[PDB]
């Protein structure tokens, strides 16, 4: 959107090329994610797998914001614009 | 697979218990045991 | 008091895992005689190990 | 210094040799300080020289994109994947910086 | 309304569980602050009677239940029923019902399958004077009164044993089969052997009565030695 | 004297100086059951009551979403005549009936073992095979994949169809929710210690140790995934 | 089922008659003899027998469209590294035949020296004719930091 | 074998105290100490943002270390130095001071890479009496060192 | 095809779907229609379901 | 001064006031929660120890045993001689009849011994082996007898010394098993005669199990403090590094562990002489360097 | 009228076939009752969370998007 | 065996490695004939070391 | 009325009461309060210490005990002497931070940044053209954290 606002059609073209190539670069790993059985990747402590509630909670907050960032993005944009407005450029 | 319960209580299943009869005497030492449920 | 229906309200097992330096002279309150003896020994030992460092630091300060 | 697409292979090697926690801290430091100051060089600090920076940035971005378009699909390591994710995002932010300084 | 009653029961149960959780956590934290190691001790968590929510085992106080055994879920024992040492009546998916004067041997395992065809009960039902040997396995089987099952015998789903039938030890009853009354069956796949005699029937009756008496003596001795909880 | 006490000294999980059992998530080990030695248990594996698993003489591998049954004894052998590893290997979705005994063997995925079976050392049961309840697999015998065997010694009966294989897999998957229902009945904190009486040893230790590390370090942040955890 | 010749009432065959013997020259110049089975990869057999000299960073590769399928699917990604190389003796190497292009790519990209008889254990599928096959297993390279863990 | 959780917590505590200082900060917008450092709203906000993100990452790292300890105390001492000295870059008022600050931060990062754990106690019992060569440590050090050299000279 | 008759109109159908064979568990035959659009089990209105067995045993125990 | 004094005062105050208060509140809350949850809940219990159970004057005599599993059941007239082992889940109901177990006799997991008669005794000889899931009713088992996994010995059976019963074998009631003979099947029948190699491997297996019983006894018979120490040691080893392990071995050997002691290193690493070879090492038949036997290659 | 425990009742007078049939019918009826009770408890476990947390969820969504 | 990980003890002695691992002839020689070498035996390892050099 | 008295032990709480969310004032903007000493040296800043700074130090001392214990709770394999020494070091660091905050508060009072007890003769009053927080603060708890002319 900012590139369009600045009227950079060539920059938009190159951004899109890079974006789509990188998109497939990330997506192809979903093919490898498929596994014949369920993996065992947890460390064992006291003879049982160690699952960290704190890291799970942090991942859950990150997941919530990842899913619903669009809803609250206006506040973050306001804050970032407020921070940048101090720069006199 | 299916996990529903066969024995319903809303009504009694129609059945005939005389078509198949279970043997209960005159067995041999090589014959298999009879069947318990023989309703059709 | 001592016992309730099933739970022993005075249940207690002492923790046998204690630090070795517990009850050492140095761990006594600062300014006490035992603490002063331990600290004096520690200071003498440190000075003997590093005469030059103790000079350059304490004398300079 | 940063390890942007024209000079990226050493960054791939560093990521291969680093632990996951080291990468966790290094990516934060890199993006939040090094790359941000690199962007501010053209935006805020050395803004009066943008009449020269624009062409250099454009050439670097084009060369990097055309150099990685094929390499990013040749890796076979988790560390390489993380490093090239960082590199791709760096190129995208460089394009955005060009747009900003316009 | 029954639904409202069930909802209230679930709510109060959850509140009680949360209260227990907070109390135990507070006790552990107090131990940590007090340098007390009592909480840390590992002790067997085995519960002889384990109740699934709404499925509580029920048994007459006259019954002898071995402290080594484990009754789980919907289990129902009779007047003087005896459960051997190490035997488990899981009865979690469906119910397990036992008669007045039955004997279950040591290491006997009873567990019922998830579902069966129409007209076949999916619960284990055992007669009044049944005698089941040690090491037997039972699954969703019906056993009538005065039945003796030999040691190390496997009885599968839908299998019905009529009154007075005898099964020799080290034999298996295939699923969905009938063992008529007053007959002896033996072999890994059970095969007809003969018809029981009055002497054999009397011997089996005396054997089960002796087992009941031995169970009573075991109960008394364990209560004396504090190995049996005075329910 | 040696064996005179009122409270049992039994622990479900035990090790022999280097052999720590490992259990995955959602895996229920009954308090009656004993799992001692070098035993590895996968995810969603259920071991019912009064079952013994000794990996002391050799390693034992248990797959995911398997059922071990009741009164079942799994143990290893020192070695095999063929020179193969003598560890016990059990694949995923394997159901083992009650009263059965497993020696050093190789059970592949989706295998169903009947109640009271006896699999002897060196046996290799392939994927999808079934065994009758009271049958014996002699040592060093190969049971082909997707086949039915019965008797002592075991003898071939017929091939198994995709419907039978699907039914076995469904049963293996179905045991999981029963295991979780059993699991939910235990709170993460054991309350048995609250029922004991203080002793002289408890009130005054004979000897003291140096504080190195508490086994439950970071447990205020670890999740109580398995209630039956020390 | 299938691939067996049993009739109702037959006894099971011995595992001894079915095990396929693989002879190996270890990285330290000694000789080893291990057993494998048809239908499993040489990498699986070697890891089961705990043969030293193989790192197997990728641990067999992908779980779908694997290189072990007799008709190799063209959409396969091939091996994900070259840390399972084994030198196979010519009598069995010729029977194995020409290399897949992805396997050859990984082998040539290997950091350590390679031989014309080199092959990837994960890409090899055990067959009956491989009985008594002789191979050599020099030390394979370590790819990333996680190999030390 | 001391767990570095206390070092990480100390770093978090002092970062929080620095955040408190920034929140209570007051003054005029100008340069200080011979015009080598700039003190204005945007620079201070950049400093605060860097500190906040470092604090959050340190919190996650503390949780991970409690999970498992494969990192020494020197590792987190290097992290402490990096966190302390890296936000000062945005306060730079001249390219000279920026170069020196980035050089110091580069030395700290090189310290962090040096203190990476090398040998693990894994379950592989096959290499007890054989030499296994791993070049990752040298590769990291070599490339980091030479990249720093080129960037610094230029 | 002539023998095939999953329903019991022409060839009588056992309530127990199949006859179990020795050395196999007793499982229901797969239905011809395997639709899973099934409600929870339905019971008659005002169906009595109190745990009479448990109540009687508890009353006897007192 | 002030800082450390405040620290010590707070430590004492916490340990003496907050600990007991939180403990009391937690116990009361736990009781209240359990009362609320009843009758649809169960609480933890002190599991009784069923080893050495006395019934009507019948007192087990098992003190002269190497290993008795904590969760096994030994009731009534059960006599065991020196070195005998009873493993997990084994049930020996001796009130039905006397149960005699000989020296170094191994009874593995889930093995039940129960006399089918009213007072018939079960006698087991020395160096006998009974495998897991076995079931002995009432029989005379002589010394050095072997019983396989999942094997049933019926009432009135008499198996002589060096008689082998294959695993999964059901011995018919009132059966005699001669010496040095293998019986297998169900019903069990004579199969062949034990070979010297088979006898050797059986003896080695029995000895291995006897030795393993000692390790099992050592592990099971531990105090709560010792078990806690084991848990702490395992947790510490989970994070110990190569340097820490080397230091552990060095301190066990006796190397200096302090800087001031580093100056006497030679007295602990090099000065100590090496133990001279045993004279049996000079009588070896051959001294050729060892090489793998290439038979079958 | 009054509850009778057929399993614990005296069935010696009846023939074995009649005895087993009565036991089977009694078992089926009791199993149906148990099925009804457990289904009701499951339904209650469904209803409770809905009533308790439906409005909070709507409140959260309403605040987020409005 | 206490303190030796997966290494386990046999009837006639204790092994020098984990169960399924391969025995090492050089380690065997070092243990049995420590410090004694009648002659410099040229094993495959020695020959390969010479070739590599 | 909106700020605590600068001479009280709670006069250090005025650091959290700010008129605008800016860090620093512009070069030329008048400080909110009369300037006492613009060119303040170290000795005079120390001489300007006050009960407010002493209260800040006391707050730091009080809050450094829970924080020091929180830091210490992540310590393992430590002797009692080292644990006590680490607690002392952390507590001293927190108290030193309190001293630094008190010094900054004294500097701010000298420069007029925070309430120093004086008021400009003629207030420079703004026009609250943009107002997204007046009603929110009046109806909320945050009216205490903001200073309005
Ligand atoms: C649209 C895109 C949006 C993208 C967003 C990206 C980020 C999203 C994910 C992260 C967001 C932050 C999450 C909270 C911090 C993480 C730790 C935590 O709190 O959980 C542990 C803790 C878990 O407790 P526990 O499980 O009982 O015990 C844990 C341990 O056993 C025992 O615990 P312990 O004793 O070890 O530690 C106790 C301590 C542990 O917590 C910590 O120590 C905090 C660690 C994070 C420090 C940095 C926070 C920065 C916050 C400001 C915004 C930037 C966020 C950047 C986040 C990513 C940075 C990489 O707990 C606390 O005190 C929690 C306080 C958290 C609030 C701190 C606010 C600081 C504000 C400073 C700046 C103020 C303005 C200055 C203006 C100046 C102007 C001149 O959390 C809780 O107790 C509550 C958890 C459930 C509610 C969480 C609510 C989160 C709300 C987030 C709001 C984000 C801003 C608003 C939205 C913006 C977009 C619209
Ligand atoms: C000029 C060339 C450079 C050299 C100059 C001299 C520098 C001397 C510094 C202090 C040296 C302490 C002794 C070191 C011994 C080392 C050898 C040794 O013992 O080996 C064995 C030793 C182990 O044995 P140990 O028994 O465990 O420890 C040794 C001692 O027992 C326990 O050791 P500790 O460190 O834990 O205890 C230290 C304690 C030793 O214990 C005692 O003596 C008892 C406690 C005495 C406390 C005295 C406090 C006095 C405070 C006065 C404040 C006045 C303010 C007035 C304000 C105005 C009022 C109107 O002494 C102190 O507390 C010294 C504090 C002195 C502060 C003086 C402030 C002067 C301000 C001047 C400017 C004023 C401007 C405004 C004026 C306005 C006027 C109107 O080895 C070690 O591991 C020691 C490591 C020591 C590290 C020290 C350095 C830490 C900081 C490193 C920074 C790195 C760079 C990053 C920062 C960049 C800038 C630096
Ligand atoms: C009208 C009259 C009004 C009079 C008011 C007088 C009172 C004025 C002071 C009020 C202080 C209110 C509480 C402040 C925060 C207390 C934090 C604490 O004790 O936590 C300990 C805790 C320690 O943990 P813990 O004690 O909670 O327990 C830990 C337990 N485990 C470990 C098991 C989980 O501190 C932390 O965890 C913080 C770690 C990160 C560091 C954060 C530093 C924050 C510094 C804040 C300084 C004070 C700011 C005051 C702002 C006032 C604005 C108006
Ligand atoms: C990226 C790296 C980090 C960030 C960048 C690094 C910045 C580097 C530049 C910093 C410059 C700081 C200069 C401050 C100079 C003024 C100092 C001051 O306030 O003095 C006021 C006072 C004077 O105050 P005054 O200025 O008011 O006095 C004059 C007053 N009139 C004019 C009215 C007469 O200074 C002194 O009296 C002392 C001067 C210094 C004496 C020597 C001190 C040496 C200390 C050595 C280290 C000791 C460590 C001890 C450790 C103990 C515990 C282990
Ligand atoms: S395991 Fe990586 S290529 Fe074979």
């Amino acid at each position: 959107l900012y590139s369009s606002f600045k009227s950079q059609y060539l920059l938009i073209l190159f951004m899109t090329i890079l974006n789509i190539f990188g998109m497939y670069f990330y997506i192809q790993n979903l093919r490898f994610v498929v596994k014949k059985n369920k993996s065992s990747i947890l460390n064992y402590k006291n003879y049982y797998v160690n699952i960290n509630y704190s890291i799970t909670l942090n991942i859950i907050l990150l997941n919530f914001f990842n899913f619903f960032g669009i809803l609250f993005l206006s506040d973050l944009i306001i804050i970032l614009n407020y921070i940048s407005s101090y720069i006199y450029i | 697979r299916q996990n529903f319960a066969k024995n319903i209580t809303t009504t009694d299943i129609p059945k005939d218990s005389h078509h198949f009869a279970a043997k209960r005497s005159g067995f041999t030492q090589t014959e298999q045991a009879p069947f318990a449920y023989n309703d059709v | 008091d001592f016992f309730v229906d099933k739970y022993n309200f005075s249940r207690r097992v002492v923790d046998h895992r204690q630090p070795y330096d517990l009850n050492f002279s140095i761990n006594n309150p600062v300014g006490s005689r035992v603490w002063f003896k331990a600290w004096k020994q520690k200071a003498i030992g440190n000075f003997l190990n590093l005469v030059g460092v103790h000079y350059a630091f304490y004398g300079a300060g | 210094k940063l390890g942007i697409a024209p000079i990226q292979l050493y960054k791939i090697e560093i990521y291969k040799g680093l632990p996951f926690l080291s990468i966790f801290f290094y990516t934060t430091f890199y993006f939040l300080i090094f790359f941000l100051f690199f962007s501010l060089l053209f935006i805020y600090y050395l803004s009066a020289l943008n009449n020269f920076f624009w062409i250099i940035l454009l050439i670097i971005s084009i060369i990097g994109i055309f150099y990685i378009i094929s390499i990013i699909f040749d890796i076979n390591l988790f560390k390489a994947f993380l490093a090239y994710s960082t590199i791709i995002n760096s190129i995208s932010f460089i394009l955005l910086i060009i747009a900003i300084i316009f | 309304m029954k639904l409202f009653q069930a909802m209230w029961t679930r709510t109060i149960y959850s509140i009680g569980r949360m209260v227990r959780e907070t109390g135990l956590a507070l006790d552990r934290y107090g131990c940590k602050l007090e340098q007390d190691i009592s909480c840390y001790e590992p002790l067997s968590r085995h519960r002889n009677i384990l109740p699934i929510y709404d499925l509580v085992p029920t048994f007459y106080h006259s019954t002898f239940i071995a402290p080594n055994s484990s009754l789980i879920g919907a289990v129902y024992l009779g007047q003087n029923t005896v459960v051997g040492y190490g035997s488990t009546l899981r009865g979690d998916n469906h119910a397990i019902r036992v008669g007045h004067n039955t004997v279950i041997g040591d290491k006997v395992a009873i567990s019922n399958v998830a579902t069966l065809a129409a007209g076949i009960p999916v619960s284990t039902n055992i007669g009044n004077h049944v005698n089941i040997g040690a090491g037997c396995v039972l699954q969703s089987c019906v056993v009538d009164d005065n039945v003796t099952v030999g040691h190390n015998t496997v009885i599968l789903e839908g299998s019905v044993l009529e009154r007075g039938s005898v099964i020799a030890p080290n034999s298996l009853v295939p699923a969905g089969r009938l063992i008529p009354s007053g007959q002896l069956w033996a072999g890994s796949p059970v095969r007809y052997v003969r018809d029981l005699k009055e002497e054999e029937i009397k011997l089996n009756l005396e054997q089960t009565e002796q087992n009941l008496s031995i169970g009573k003596t075991h109960k008394s001795s364990l209560i004396q030695q504090e190995a049996y909880d005075r329910l | 004297t040696k064996y005179g006490e009122n409270i049992s000294k039994h622990r479900s999980l035990m090790s022999l100086y280097d052999l720590h059992p490992q259990i995955g998530y959602q895996s229920y080990i009954a308090p009656n059951s004993t799992v001692i030695g070098e035993v590895t248990i996968g995810n969603e594996t259920t071991v019912w009551y009064n079952s013994v698993i000794r990996g002391d003489v050799n390693a034992v591998q248990i797959g995911n979403n398997v059922s071990i049954g009741e009164n079942v004894v799994i143990h290893t052998a020192g070695s095999l005549p063929t020179g193969q590893p003598a560890s016990v290997d059990i694949g995923h979705y394997v159901i083992i009936g009650s009263k059965s005994t497993i020696y050093s063997c190789t059970i592949q995925d989706e295998v169903v073992i009947g109640q009271g079976c006896v699999i002897l050392e060196g046996a290799r049961i392939e994927k999808g095979a079934m065994i009758a309840a009271n049958s014996v697999v002699p040592p060093g015998r190969l049971i082909p994949a997707g086949t039915l065997w019965a008797g002592n010694p075991c003898t071939f009966v017929r091939n198994l169809t995709k419907s039978e294989l699907a039914t076995n897999i469904d049963h293996a998957k179905k045991q999981l929710h029963l295991a979780q229902q059993h699991r939910y009945e235990y709170l993460p904190y054991n309350s048995a210690y609250l029922q004991k009486s203080n002793s002289e040893e408890d009130l005054n230790p004979t000897k003291y140790d140096d504080v190195t590390i508490n086994y439950n370090f970071g447990d205020e942040e670890r999740a109580q995934e398995n209630p039956l955890k020390y | 089922a299938g691939n067996h010749h049993h009739h109702a009432g037959d006894q099971a065959d011995r595992v001894a008659d079915k095990i396929i013997w693989i002879n190996i020259q270890n990285r330290i110049g000694q000789f080893e003899r291990i057993s494998a089975f048809e239908g499993e990869s040489l990498l699986e057999a070697l890891q089961r027998n705990k043969v030293a000299g193989i790192v197997a960073t990728c641990e067999g590769g992908e779980d779908i469209n694997t290189m072990l399928e007799k008709p190799i699917d063209p959409v396969t990604y091939g091996p994900f590294c070259s840390s399972c190389q084994v030198v196979v003796s010519n009598p069995w190497r010729n029977k194995m035949g020409n290399l897949h292009y992805l396997e050859e790519r990984n082998l040539v990209r290997s950091s350590y020296p390679t031989t014309e008889n080199s092959r990837l254990a994960c890409c090899i599928l055990v067959e009956k004719w491989m009985n008594e096959m002789i191979i050599s297993i020099p030390q394979n390279p370590n790819s990333v930091y996680e190999d030390n863990m | 074998k001391q767990n570095p959780s206390f070092i990480i917590r100390l770093n978090l505590l002092l970062n929080s105290l620095m955040v408190l200082y920034l929140i209570t900060f007051n003054g005029y917008s100008s340069t200080f100490w011979w015009s080598h450092f700039k003190l204005n709203n945007y620079s201070l906000y950049m400093y605060l943002l860097v500190i906040i993100f470092n604090n959050y990452f340190l919190y996650i790292t503390e949780k991970h270390i409690k999970i498992l300890n494969n990192y020494s105390i020197d590792y987190f001492f290097s992290i402490i130095n990096i966190t302390l000295f890296i936000p000062m870059i945005f306060l730079s008022n001249t390219l000279f001071t920026f170069f020196f600050l980035i050089e110091l931060v580069s030395c700290a990062i090189f310290y962090k890479f040096i203190v990476s754990k090398i040998s693990f106690k894994n379950s592989n019992y096959k290499d007890n009496y054989f030499s296994i060569f791993s070049k990752n440590y040298l590769n990291v050090l070599f490339y980091q060192y030479w990249s720093s050299f080129f960037s610094s000279v230029m | 095809l002539l023998k095939f008759d999953p329903f019991g109109f022409y060839s009588p159908k056992l309530l127990s779907e199949n006859r179990p064979e020795e050395a196999m568990p007793f499982y229901e035959d797969y239905p011809q229609n395997d639709s899973h659009w099934n409600l929870w089990e339905q019971f008659p209105e005002d169906f009595e379901d109190s745990n009479a067995e448990r109540e009687a045993i508890l009353k006897s125990n007192k | 001064m002030l800082r450390l004094r405040l620290f010590d005062a707070y430590e004492k105050i916490s340990m003496t006031f907050l600990g007991p208060l939180y403990r009391r509140i937690g116990k009361s809350l736990a009781q209240t929660g359990l009362n609320i949850q009843q009758p649809y809940t169960s609480d933890d219990r002190l599991v009784p120890s069923l080893r050495n159970i006395r019934v009507t004057n019948k007192i087990p005599s098992i003190n002269d045993s190497e290993f008795i599993a904590p969760n096994s059941v030994v009731i009534g007239d059960v006599i065991t001689k020196e070195g005998s082992s009873i493993w997990y889940g084994a049930t020996l109901r001796g009130e039905l009849g006397p149960i005699e177990i000989g020296k170094q006799t191994v009874i593995q997991d889930l093995v039940n011994i129960q006399s089918g008669k009213q007072n018939q005794k079960t006698q087991i000889g020395d160096n006998v082996f009974i495998g897991p899931n076995s079931y002995i009713q009432s029989s005379k088992i002589n010394d050095n007898s072997f019983v396989g996994m999942g094997s049933t010995v019926s009432t009135g059976c008499n198996l002589a010394s060096n008689a082998v019963v294959a695993a999964g074998s059901v011995v018919p009631e009132n059966t005699q098993v001669p010496s040095n003979q293998i019986w297998a099947g169900s019903p069990a029948q004579y199969l062949r005669d034990i070979t010297p190699e088979e006898r050797q491997v059986l003896q080695e297996h029995h000895q291995e199990c006897v030795q393993l019983a000692r390790i099992h006894a050592e592990e099971t018979e531990k105090s709560f403090r010792e078990v806690l120490n084991d848990f702490d040691r395992i947790t510490a080893e989970a994070e110990y590094d190569h340097e820490s392990l080397a230091l552990q071995k060095m301190r066990d050997l006796g190397f200096p562990m302090e800087g001031e002691e580093e100056e006497y290193i030679e007295q602990r690493v090099f000065m100590r002489e090496q133990l001279p070879p045993l004279e049996s090492e000079f009588w070896k038949k051959n001294y050729d360097p060892y090489e793998q036997d290439l038979f079958h290659f | 009228h009054q509850f009778e425990n057929v399993l614990l009742s005296n069935r010696k007078n009846l023939t074995p076939q009649e005895s087993v049939q009565k036991v089977i019918n009694y078992a089926l009826l009791q199993d149906a009752k148990q099925r009804s009770r457990t289904l009701r408890h499951i339904k209650a476990s469904w209803v409770i969370p809905a009533l308790l947390f439906t409005y909070p969820a709507w409140y959260l969504a309403k605040g987020a998007v409005n | 065996v206490k303190g030796k990980g997966s290494i386990r003890k046999g009837i006639h002695g204790e092994g020098f490695g984990a169960p399924s691992h391969a025995h090492d002839a050089l380690i065997h020689q070092i243990k049995q004939s420590k410090d004694t070498m009648d002659y410099q035996n040229i094993t495959n390892e020695v020959a390969q070391n010479f070739a590599n050099h | 009325s909106q700020t605590f008295a600068h001479d009280s032990f709670l006069g250090g709480l005025n650091l959290f009461k700010r008129r605008d969310p800016r860090f620093v004032l512009d070069q030329g903007e008048r400080p909110p309060y009369p300037i006492i000493n613009s060119n303040s040296s170290f000795v005079d800043v120390l001489s300007n210490f006050n009960k407010a700074d002493f209260g800040l130090v006391l707050f730091s001392a009080a809050i450094g005990f829970p924080l020091s214990r929180w830091v210490l709770k992540g310590l393992t394999f430590s002797s009692l002497n080292y644990r006590r020494g680490l607690f002392s070091s952390v507590y001293g660091g927190v108290i030193l931070w309190g001293l630094v905050l008190g010094f900054n508060n004294s500097y701010y009072r000298l420069n007029g940044f925070v309430d120093n007890g004086l008021v400009w003769k003629r207030k420079e009053r703004k026009l609250n053209k943009y107002d997204f927080t007046s009603e929110f603060e009046d109806n909320s708890f945050f009216k205490k954290l903001r200073i309005r002319d």
